[PDB]
This record gives structure tokens, C-alpha cells and sequence, in this order.
């Protein structure tokens, strides 16, 4: 992968020991050295509510946000907790006799995991009033985290330093089982990976390791030691395929959880690091991290490789080795570049703008006006030629209608929606029953349901037909005649691909009739002309000349019924147009450098 | 030093 990092929010402010975010609203919470809690909005950046709550550093802070309140435990034995829409001191206790290190919550039963340097772990119940229900003892010193398995939250481990991790379920005084780490200082933190597929825990060490467990077969499964002084956290990521660390030394490590290489390392500057926090539901998929200094909010993205051709010869891209996912970049072609075959063209990247998400894909217009770039449940609409905003929404897809001025969507619901003039259409209605797979555009929209194609008049919504092949793309002719069905092959018993000719008449005339049949649409509107073999990996029309990519590699041309071989490339090649100008086709490969084939009889 | 103190 080739992560990418967006600073959100940063705040210089005492030792940050404590911190959690809240799973609804944009909020972090903070607990200080200090004895002082802090509530941020680190969307808007503005401190909600703050509270002078003890004189001692307060370590564990925690979101019970079903009922709406803040727990924070000190260093003076004892548990608070707070409505956080009113400020109102709800409980106040003693829970140990000595410091409290970590406090874990269940994530439905009324349950408060604390843990202590008393050398216990203890269960608090809120709604029988903050009895204590039982009281874990084994450890034999300071109990430095709790941690509710995700996956079953009536057992939970507890990271010690006393060298061990012990997991409990919830009744028994006794341990299922004791995780000896070998980590010679002691365990600082323990985590779960919140996934079915892995029994992993994981845990971090003074003694500058952060150390990966198979908890079913109790045995160590990785060691993964960067860091110049003493590893505070290491936790699993909700979303992304990583494991995130942070240490005395100043920064942070987020680590590839399968290769178990470091990914990337970052020094906030806030110095030494103290405590971490995953948004639960990967929101933008947030890590927020405490420090000496203060605190900061990461979103973590990734620089997906994009590019789009227009007809005139732009390209528009994010990201980059050099550069940051959502930098956009634009580079013209021109005949000039002298046509050596298989090096990548050499064009000058000019700096186009910028955007506020990390880009999946990204597409002109036809006409090559606008482009959208698509990405994490966002669309957004710029004009190429100053990167002026035009339009911004959520959606699951995104396809271009002919006009170049309007377009359709499967929105946040998997519903249809269709803008005309950067405005929608509300009328505009096509009433789709099952789930909606896909969209593509051409002249006249395609809609993907189970392994069928429905195919609908731009202007109304009226589906002009229905196909039943379970097609992978849908690629249009330009002149609208023509279109190729690229199939899913599956398993290589059917073709790849089938031409159709439309006739836009044997529609208009069952239009007139009201003789559309709401459940196929018009037999004679679609012929099929051809099959084709070679699978089909990209494609675009050239008159009636179907120019193609294959999964051997290979570059193809169909005309009338016939495979004609034209190149044969070595790597993953992608098409992306033709320019007319340079008789030339151009393609690209999985780095995005661009090469140019030339094309006549 | 003989003794560190997780006082932090």
C-alpha cells in the first residue's frame, strides 16, 4: 500500500495521557496530566466542554455515548463519571486503592472495566448504581490495560507488567489462560484485532517491542520491534490492514499487519507520545494520538493510482511517489513526443489543484469540461480548466450523461438520482426493486441488477431495455450505434463480450405505442451482431472498429466479426483513448506512466 | 538507575 496521512486537527496543550473518540459526533476527549479533561470538536476545531476534574494526572478516559456520559479514572483512586450535554458530575468514587491505568467499556451490557497498579482488574455495574460486581486478581503488579474482546465482550485481557497478559471471562476468578510475553519490562498495552478471520492480540513493551499473539493456540506469532525508547500503544486499526504504534521517542509507527514492515513514521513534534484512539467505524478512518505536548487527529487514506484522458489530449491526475492522494496534476499530448514504442512518454506535469478526499477514481466529461473525482462515499465535480468546484455529494457511483452537463448517481441509500444542470432533477425517477450493482454512462444509462443490464432513455428514465448477460463494463460507440457488452466471463464457458446495435427508432416507435413492456422494455430497440473471445479489459470505439485489452496483456482490434491481434505489452496496460490527431491510441500501465501505439492498416 | 518509577 502507499498511505497517506491528513493532519485534522492539532492542539498544543498539557501531558495528553487519556483519549477516545466519540463513534456519533465529531468529538475527541482528552485526559490530562493535569487533572483536567478536554472535549474538542476536532472537526470544527473548537473545544466543546472542558473540566478542571482533580489535581492528579487523569489516565483513562472513555465514550459511554449510549448514555451520553464521559468515565475518566486518577491518579487519587478514583472513577468519574459526567453527562457531557450537561457537565453534570454523575458518579464520583474510589475504585483502588492505588493508581488507575486503563478502563475498558462494554459495548452493550452496563459493564466498566478498570484496571490498576493495586494489581487488580475490577467490574463496575452502572444501572444496579456502580456496585462493584468483581474484582480480577492474579497480577502481580501494576495492571497497565484492559481490552474487551470485540468479537466476544465477556472476556477481555489485561496487559501487565509484571511480563503477562491475562484473559478472563466475566464470572470466573481465574484466568482462562496466562500469555507469558517475554518482553523482560513488561506489557503497556494490549489490543484486539476486531476481526473474525484472525484470533490476534497484540501488545507493546518498555523494552522497544510491540509483539503480535495468536490467542486459540497461545503462541507468539511476530515480533515487531522499531522504536528507540519505550513502546506506549500498538492497536489494530478498525479498516485499514495495519497496526498502529506510538512511543517515548516521539513518534508514531503505523506497520503493515501482514509483512510486518513499517509503512510509515511520523513526528507529530508534540514529543513524547502517550496514548492512542481508532474511530470506531473507520470515519474518514480516524486515529487520534496523546503526547507531552498535546494531541492530534490522523485521517488515513491511500494514493489509489487515477488518471483520465479527454478527446483532446489532457490528462488529469491524483497522487504520486513525489506527491500527495488528493493533489490533482494535468499534462498535455502532443504529436511532438517522438513515437518511441515502450518507454513511458516524458510530459510536463503542471500543478491543477487540489480536493478534500482520497481519490478511488477519478473522470472527465465527454466533452473533457469537468472532472469528477470519486472517492470514500463522496463525488465532486471541478471545472479542468481553473479547478473551480461546481458540485460536491455522496454516492456510491458516478456516471457522465452524453450532454457533458448532466449525470446519474447511487446515492447514500442505493438509490438513483439524476442532475441535470448541476441541479437535480427531482421528478426524474427510474424505480429500481433489487440492489443496484452498478452504473455506466454512454447514450443511454445502464443500470447492473443481479446478472442483468437495464438500459434507460437519459431524458425520462424510461427503460428502453433490458439485457441478460451479466456484464463486467458497458462501452458505448460514439456515434451512438454501436455498443459492446463485455461479459464476466466467469470461468471462460460463455464469450467475452457481445456487439449490439441499437436502434433508436424501433424505441421511439414503442414509446409512441405505450407499448413499452415495463419488465424487458423493446425487443427491437437491440440486436446482437457479434461474440466475441478474448477476455476484455478495456476498450474503446474507433468508427466501428472496436480498438482492446486483454488479460493475456495483448492488444486487440474487432472489426465486423474478427479478432485481429495488434501489440502484444508485458505488464497490467489499460486503455484510455484515441487521438485522431496522432492516429496514435494511448495506454496506461499500473504506475500510470502513459505509452502511445500507432494505428493504421 | 536501579529504580524507574511508571509515574510517567
Amino acid at each position: 500500500m502507499k498511505l497517506d496521512i491528513k493532519k485534522t486537527f492539532s492542539n498544543r496543550s498539557d501531558r495528553v495521557k487519556g483519549i477516545d473518540f466519540h463513534p456519533t459526533e465529531p468529538w475527541v476527549l482528552t485526559t490530562l496530566y493535569s487533572g483536567r479533561v478536554e472535549l474538542w470538536n476536532y472537526e470544527t476545531q473548537v473545544e466543546v466542554r472542558s473540566i478542571q476534574v482533580t489535581e492528579t494526572p487523569v489516565r483513562a478516559g472513555k465514550f459511554i455515548a449510549r448514555k451520553n456520559w464521559i468515565i475518566v479514572g486518577s491518579d487519587d483512586f478514583r472513577i468519574r463519571v459526567f453527562n457531557y450535554n450537561t457537565g453534570e458530575k454523575v458518579v464520583d468514587f474510589e475504585a483502588h486503592p492505588d493508581y488507575i491505568r486503563s478502563i475498558a467499556v462494554h459495548p452493550t451490557k452496563p459493564y466498566v472495566l478498570s484496571g490498576s497498579d493495586d494489581l487488580t482488574v475490577k467490574l463496575w455495574n452502572w444501572e444496579n448504581n456502580w456496585a462493584l460486581e468483581q474484582t480480577f486478581e492474579g497480577h502481580e503488579h501494576f495492571v497497565m490495560c484492559v481490552a474487551f474482546n470485540p468479537k466476544d465482550p465477556s472476556t477481555f485481557a489485561s496487559g501487565c507488567l509484571d511480563r503477562t497478559v491475562k484473559v478472563w471471562s466475566l464470572g470466573q476468578s481465574t484466568p482462562n489462560f496466562t500469555l507469558t510475553t517475554g518482553q523482560e519490562r513488561g506489557v503497556n498495552y494490549v489490543d484486539y484485532y476486531p476481526l473474525p478471520d484472525k484470533p490476534y492480540m497484540i501488545t507493546a513493551s518498555d523494552d522497544l517491542t510491540i509483539k503480535i499473539w495468536d490467542y486459540q493456540t497461545k503462541s507468539c506469532v511476530a515480533t515487531l520491534e522499531g522504536h528507540m525508547s519505550n513502546v506506549s500503544f500498538a492497536v489494530f486499526h478498525p479498516t485499514l490492514p495495519i497496526i498502529i504504534s506510538g512511543s517515548e521517542d516521539g513518534t508514531l509507527k503505523i506497520w503493515n499487519s501482514s509483512t510486518y514492515k513499517v509503512e510509515k513514521t511520523l513526528n507529530v513534534g508534540l514529543e513524547r507520545s502517550w496514548c492512542i484512539a481508532t474511530h470506531p467505524t473507520g470515519r474518514k478512518n480516524y486515529i487520534a494520538s496523546g503526547f507531552d505536548n498535546g494531541f492530534t487527529v490522523l485521517s488515513l487514506g491511500n494514493d489509489e493510482p487515477t488518471l483520465s484522458l479527454d478527446p483532446v489530449g489532457k490528462l488529469v491526475w491524483s497522487g504520486g511517489k513525489n506527491a500527495a492522494a488528493s493533489d490533482i496534476f494535468t499534462a498535455v499530448i502532443r504529436g511532438n513526443e517522438e513515437v518511441e514504442q515502450d518507454e513511458p512518454l516524458s510530459l510536463q506535469t503542471k500543478e491543477l489543484g487540489s480536493v478534500d478526499v482520497f481519490p478511488q477514481s477519478l473522470a472527465h466529461s465527454p466533452n473533457g469540461r469537468f472532472v469528477t473525482v470519486v472517492g470514500d462515499g463522496e463525488y465532486v465535480i471541478y471545472t479542468a480548466l481553473a479547478w473551480r468546484n461546481k458540485a460536491f455529494g455522496k454516492c456510491q457511483d458516478f456516471v457522465w450523461g452524453p450532454d457533458s452537463n448532466s449525470y446519474a448517481l447511487i446515492d447514500e441509500t442505493g438509490q438513483i438520482k439524476y442532475y441535470k444542470n448541476f441541479k437535480e432533477v427531482t421528478s426524474w425517477s427510474v424505480p429500481m426493486h433489487s440492489a443496484i450493482d452498478r452504473l455506466f454512462s454512454g447514450a443511454l444509462l445502464g443500470v447492473k441488477s443481479d446478472g442483468f443490464v437495464y438500459f434507460f432513455d437519459w431524458d425520462n428514465g424510461t427503460l428502453v431495455r433490458r439485457i441478460d448477460v451479466n456484464a463486467k463494463d458497458v462501452i458505448w460507440s460514439d456515434n451512438g450505434e454501436l455498443v459492446m457488452i463485455v461479459n464476466t466471463n466467469s470461468n471462460g464457458d460463455e464469450a467475452s463480450g457481445y456487439t449490439l446495435l441499437f436502434n433508436k427508432d424501433a424505441y421511439l416507435e414503442a414509446a409512441n405505442n405505450g407499448n413499452i413492456d415495463d419488465s424487458e422494455g423493446v425487443d427491437e430497440a437491440f440486436d446482437v451482431l457479434y461474440e466475441l473471445s478474448e477476455s476484455i479489459t478495456s476498450g474503446k470505439w474507433v468508427g466501428d472498429v472496436f480498438i482492446f485489452t486483454t488479460a493475456t496483456n495483448r492488444l486487440n482490434y474487432f472489426v465486423g466479426g474478427k479478432t485481429y491481434n495488434l501489440a502484444h505489452y508485458t505488464k497490467e496496460m489499460y486503455l484510455l483513448g484515441y487521438l485522431a490527431r496522432d492516429n496514435k491510441v494511448y495506454l496506461a500501465d499500473r504506475e500510470v506512466h502513459v505509452y502511445g501505439y500507432e494505428i493504421s492498416l | 538507575c536501579t529504580f524507574k518509577t511508571k509515574t510517567n
